[PDB]
């Protein structure tokens, strides 16, 4: 702010003010306020909670079976060096 | 030498871009591929 004299600003907006209403007033508000439907337990997703699997590894069952059985064809005698 | 081997289903893909269709067309395909079953160790036999 500057003040310059002999032009001075008025010392203050003084009492030649135009009151224009008493409407100032703010009514408070009193209420009741009620939010209480019916509540059922559950409701439906498509999915909740599963951690899908991304690949799986291979898997597998077994089985053996059978029995020892044979035909057999052997090398000929030859002569024993020595010893 | 190097096996398509997706882990995952479709993964891979045999592509085929045609450039004429006729009526009833399709692709036969054929595979030949390596899959996993089951082994153990036992048997037996007495008389």
């Amino acid at each position: 702010a500057l003040i310059n004299p002999q032009f001075p600003y008025a010392g203050p907006v003084p009492i030649p003010g135009p009151a224009p209403t008493e409407t100032m007033p703010l009514l408070n508000y009193r209420v009741e306020g009620r939010i209480a439907g019916i509540q059922q337990a559950r409701q439906f997703m498509p999915f909740l909670q599963g951690p899908h699997r991304a690949v799986a590894e291979q898997t597998y069952h077994a089985i053996g079976t059978g029995i020892q059985m044979g035909q057999t064809f052997n090398q000929p005698l030859i002569n024993t060096q020595e010893g | 030498d190097k096996p398509i081997y997706t882990l995952q289903y479709g993964n891979v893909g045999f592509v085929v871009n045609p450039k004429t269709v006729n009526q009833n067309a399709r692709l036969l395909m054929g595979y030949e591929y390596f899959t996993s079953r089951t082994e153990l160790v036992n048997a037996g036999t007495i008389s």
